[PDB]
RNA sequence: CGUGGAGGUCAGUGACGAAGCCUAGACCGUAAGGUCGGGUCGAACGGCCUCUAGUGCAGAUCUUGGUGGUAGUAGC
RNA sequence: AUGGUG
RNA sequence: AUAUUGGCGAGAGACCGAUAGCGAACAAGUACAGUGAUGGAAAGAUGAAAAGAACUUUGAAAAGAGAGUGAAAAAGUACGUGAAAUUGUUGAAAGGGAAGGGCAUUUGAUCAGACAUGGUGUUUUGUGCCCUCUGCUCCUUGUGGGUAGGGGACGCAU
């Protein structure tokens, strides 16, 4: 039962966990709220869980329960969510009903964030056509510098000037 | 060979004469016989498009807004070969309107002003003197050349401007008399217009509508660049709907495969390239060098999967794709240095090439080797293959 | 400035590091042919060459009054090698097309070599001093 | 925001006699010599490390600009920061190529995360 | 996988045995692929290279150049194809070595042992 | 905390430059240490969970190598 | 101490 | 059945990776020393390929310069990487009786120093995942997904 699956995840390793330089350690699972694998956010030890996730469409609320626990290929249920931030939030705290406060409180947030993200990405889609990033490989550098140096060296550069001036005379 | 190439610098038409295998990049390879300017009228008058029904008769579309007419004849040279002389028999002038365009130059994303020019010149029908000449500005000058030896203006007609491309659907037959164009352009969905031999009457029989909003719940842009028809679709022919199939290229790299019987949306719009790579023109080739096409280029067969196309960017690249979009591969990859302005599949077994690079190039479809390369020293927008010739 | 310059190099000489060192240092900045003049005048026991560094067992000598020092010496071996360096540097210079009237020694260097002798590696870049270096 | 960030001691500790010798390095090590001056803490000598310098659990590990630091490699990794853009800022482990950095960049502005070390390997 | 107890997987061995291998064995380690038209033509895949025949170059900076082998150099595990040529600046022309795996064989040089060879593996001709 | 190798795991990173070395650059650790920015370089390498050691240097008239002062000295 | 070269 | 550091072949390693491991990865019981028994070293790496630098030049010279080859001589048989000690040059800075460290500022130099460029509304106007018709599909059959066509005016753009 689940608390064991936790404690196994809290001593042995998850395939996914991060341990940032400060003491706290993320959880890189695709499906979770908050992205920190701790007792109440780690999707692998809950058995009852709900998050929000983008499809590339709008934001499907994914839900699971104990009953499909053994049937992973289809475990997560899924719902879409409206384009009304207001109506969305009402849908979210709708489906979640007596799901404990954690998931309403947080799921709502993940919605807010991903929506904002969308909006930004929409702005940035419209901006600054100019000055893309570019890398330059190292040997590109070395090559350019040297070949240039030799370029100048080859041109004694005054002989051209004077000879052009004797020309003009 | 004997070819013609439009020289944008002097506004002339060069003729090129040489064998398969030519290159000017080295003194070793075999050399061109002849290159000639002709009838160079200046940067304004450079040739926008060119058509030759039969070897002596070639019609000029001239960016001054002037259609001319060209009589061709061989004569002694100066081994052995012949060249020709190019002089204009007929003309009809001032066919453009700039100001209507200039009023919309603000909405487009392109450069500064928008010149009026010929986006189509061709015969109708495939045995006929008729010519449908298109302008940027929407003005359709339909002009049959009278047997008087002279060109005569049949009509000027309107379009929903500007008009980037226009196509005539000949795949059925010469007979049925009622002609379909498809045209499109800036933020301008693809439109099917029809015209009677009364040549005063155009009703718009069909119009596409754009695909649904994209991943970001934003709106995909609308810019159809080029359109090539197929046969009507086999199967049960359906209520109230025209039966046609056609496929179109957008600036935004979308390949767009339209089947009317399905409806107004495209049933496949597939980006060929990463992140909105701008494309241009089009060619429909076939794998084996085979000739699958009409004389104005519409591919002949009723299933897309059998389609293969050549499309260019604005930089160097020239690509070969299937109906699905899976890239067959680049052409001239290691060679082309510049914007490739013009490409025309010839005989299904050849590839015309030329552009800003100033090398006219000729590649082979199946081998994918460069056959011919000539340095005209000019930007060249257009190429026509005249007689393939013997060399004496 | 490399565009107007000439380089002579020498390496794997067998000399004394210290003597070659100083006798290199003495001419830094001098005009070309006045330099040759010097090395000539100093090889024949006229005007010896001051040693500011290694002064043990160096007899007080008058002519050093030019440089601010009572100590100097007439080293044989050194001014030979650096002499030649000035020769070939003049060759490199002329075939370059430089101007011997502007030509002076902009850089001179010696530094040690493997091994028990004290071989040397010498570097000199002469260049033609130009009137009017930089506005601004 | 955050409290005001106070280091308690901002100068790196050096090993006794580090500079008078090269055969000795600059990484702090203790003095076990029971006679030594640095061990018995005579006036005027260097300052040992000792626990009291330990910083403030609130702002500990905070980079100055106020975020923390979290060290990412590919984009799939920074997606863990969709939640915390207000606490963690993420930077790009050194060996990343110049090919993928630009990807982490674009996507990292869309999310609105602060990348401490952009401009690494990227020109314009 | 390695089932047979008596083969060995050691890297260091197989390196040694590769660099000590005698010219007999350096014959067959040079097997080069026949081109496709030959793959069907003589009904086979790749056959040890000899001196006189004609070959085409697929990989390497030499792409598309082809010729008939001048000599074949079994000490340096190479083959010197004709008219694939460096020129030291004095005009002398040194053959670029081409390791054979990267070659494809256009024209054979058919000898009676090339006949019986092509026959032993099952090629029809 | 760090070093050498191992069993997992990051579908980790890497010729668009892995290691390594320089650094009058930055940040993090109280510290052991860590992590990034430039620079040189060319082919492997790292983080988390655990195992195992030939695992951490200022010294030993320490060993081996390289260098100096002694000094162009006593001297030949 | 054993066994050896002078 | 057991023994086995020698021989003659094999297969392997949580072994060592050039001061390690055999003493010896290389022309090692080699050069060497001893009268003789005997004692016994150091020393691996260009590159993809020698294309190991034509040719002109100073110089008898050892070397140098111009010029090329190579992706890189910033890889030239002193050759991958190139550390420290220690030395030369150029510049800084102080010094004349000392250097070094600790707490603190000063002055000089010097470096870093956002693709921040929005948010909340309010209106005008197109489009569509909105409205209204008409379907189709998969299954955890539920307060669900997926998808098409004809039209019309909640998210998006303006």
């Amino acid at each position: 039962s689940d608390e064991i699956v936790w404690q196994v995840i809290n001593q042995s390793f998850c395939s996914h966990r991060i341990k940032a330089p400060n003491g706290q350690n993320f959880c890189r699972n695709e499906y979770n709220v908050t992205g920190l694998c701790t007792r109440q956010s780690c999707p692998l030890a809950n058995s009852k869980y709900a998050t929000v996730k983008c499809d590339n469409g709008k934001l499907y609320l994914y839900m699971k329960t104990p009953e499909r626990a053994h049937t992973p290929a289809k475990l997560w249920e899924r719902i879409k969510l409206s384009k009304n931030y207001t109506k969305a939030l009402q849908q979210i705290d709708e489906h979640l009903l007596h799901w404990s406060k954690f998931f309403r409180h947080k799921c709502k947030q993940r919605f807010t964030k991903l929506t904002q993200v969308m909006i930004t990405e929409r702005r940035l889609a419209l901006r600054e056509e100019e000055r893309h990033y570019v890398g330059v490989a190292p040997k590109v550098k070395r090559r350019e510098q040297n070949r240039e140096r030799k370029a100048l060296v080859a041109a004694k550069i005054e002989k051209a000037i004077e000879k052009e001036l004797m020309d003009r005379l | 060979m004997r070819l013609l190439v439009s020289c944008v610098d002097s506004g002339s038409i060069k003729e090129v004469l040489c064998n398969i295998g030519t290159d000017t990049s080295v003194q070793s390879a075999l050399q061109p016989f002849h290159v000639a300017p002709h009838l160079a009228e200046g940067l304004k008058a450079y040739v926008d498009r060119m058509w030759v029904i039969s070897e002596d008769e070639a019609i000029l579309a001239r960016n001054s807004g002037v259609v001319e007419l060209v009589k061709i004849s061989k004569h002694l040279k100066e081994p052995k070969f012949d060249i020709s002389e190019f002089e204009i028999t007929s003309s009809v002038s001032d066919l453009f309107d700039d100001a209507k365009l200039e009023s919309l130059s603000s909405k487009s994303v392109k450069r500064t002003k928008l010149v009026d020019g010929f986006v189509t010149l061709c015969p109708i029908k495939k045995s006929n003197n008729t010519f449908v000449a298109a302008t940027k500005s929407g003005l359709l000058h339909i002009i049959k050349k009278g047997e008087d030896k002279k060109l005569i203006k049949l009509a000027s007609l309107g379009l929903k401007a500007p008009v980037e491309f226009l196509q005539l659907y000949d795949l059925e037959d010469t007979d049925t008399d009622k002609y379909i164009f498809a045209y499109g352009g800036e933020e301008n969905l693809i439109k099917l217009v029809e015209i009677d031999s009364s040549f005063q009457s155009l009703k718009q029989i069909w119009e596409a509508k754009n695909v649904k909003n994209d991943r970001l719940d934003m709106r995909v842009p609308v810019w159809p660049m080029a359109l090539r028809f197929l046969e009507p679709s086999p199967g049960k022919t359906e209520k109230g709907k025209l039966n046609y199939q056609f496929a179109a290229i957008t600036r935004w790299s979308h390949l767009t495969k339209y089947s009317t019987q399905h409806g107004r949306k495209p049933f496949a719009q597939i980006d060929l390239l990463p992140n909105r790579e701008p494309l241009s023109q089009m060619e429909v080739f076939d794998a084996k060098g085979e000739n699958v096409v009409s004389s104005l280029g519409n591919f002949q067969s009723e299933t897309f999967n059998e389609l293969n196309v050549i499309t260019t960017d604005y930089k160097k690249n020239v690509f070969k794709f299937d109906g699905n979009g899976r890239m067959l591969g680049k052409v001239g990859r290691d060679d082309i240095t510049g914007s490739s302005t013009y490409i025309h599949v010839h005989d299904g077994k050849y590839l015309l090439q030329g552009g800003l690079d100033r090398y006219v190039r000729i590649f082979d479809i199946k081998t994918n080797k460069m056959l011919v390369k000539v340095y005209v020293g000019s930007r060249i927008n257009f190429i026509v293959m005249l007689d393939d010739v013997e060399i004496e | 400035n490399p565009a107007k310059s000439a380089s002579a190099r020498g390496s794997y000489l067998r000399v004394s590091f210290k003597n070659t060192r100083e006798t290199a240092q003495a001419i830094n900045g001098w005009e070309l042919t006045k330099a040759q003049k010097y090395l000539e005048q100093v090889l024949d026991h006229q005007r010896a060459i001051p040693f500011r560094r290694f002064n043990s067992s160096i007899g007080r000598t008058a002519q050093g009054k030019e440089f601010g020092v009572t100590k100097a010496r007439w080293p044989a071996k050194s001014v030979k090698f650096v002499q030649g360096l000035l020769q070939n540097a003049a060759a490199n210079a002329e075939a370059k097309g430089l101007d011997a009237t502007k030509l002076y020694v902009s850089h001179i260097q010696v530094n040690q070599a493997p091994k028990e002798s004290s071989p040397s590696h010498i570097e000199l870049v002469v260049t033609e001093k130009e009137e009017a270096v930089a506005k601004a | 925001p955050h409290p005001k960030i106070v280091k308690k001691h901002t100068k790196k500790f050096k090993r006794h006699h580090s500079d008078r010798y090269h055969r000795v390095a600059e990484n702090w090590r203790k003095q076990k010599g029971i006679d030594s001056v640095v061990r018995r803490r005579f006036r005027g000598n260097i300052s040992q490390p000792k626990i009291g310098y330990g910083s403030n659990k609130k702002t500990k590990f905070l980079s100055p600009s106020g975020h923390k630091t979290f060290l990412v490699a590919n984009v799939k990794d920074l997606e863990t920061l969709t939640m915390h853009t207000k606490t963690y800022a993420a930077e790009i482990a050194h060996n990343i190529s110049a090919k993928n950095r630009v990807v982490i960049l674009a996507r990292a502005k869309a999310l609105g995360i602060k990348v401490t070390n952009p401009k690494g390997r990227l020109a314009l | 996988a390695k089932q047979s107890l008596d083969v060995s997987s050691d890297r260091r061995k197989a390196r040694k045995a590769y660099f000590t291998a005698p010219s007999s064995q350096r014959r067959v380690l040079l097997s080069a692929p026949l081109s496709k038209e030959l793959r069907a033509q003589y009904g086979i895949k790749a056959l040890p290279i000899r001196r006189d025949d004609e070959v085409l170059v697929v990989r390497g900076s030499k792409k598309g150049q082809e010729g008939k082998i001048s000599s074949v150099y079994r000490l340096k595990f190479a083959v010197q194809v004709d008219k694939v040529t460096k020129e030291k600046v004095n005009g002398a022309s040194v053959p670029i070595n081409l390791h054979p795996s990267k070659l494809v064989i256009t024209k054979l040089h058919l000898d009676k042992d090339r006949k019986a060879l092509i026959q032993r593996k099952g090629g029809k001709l």
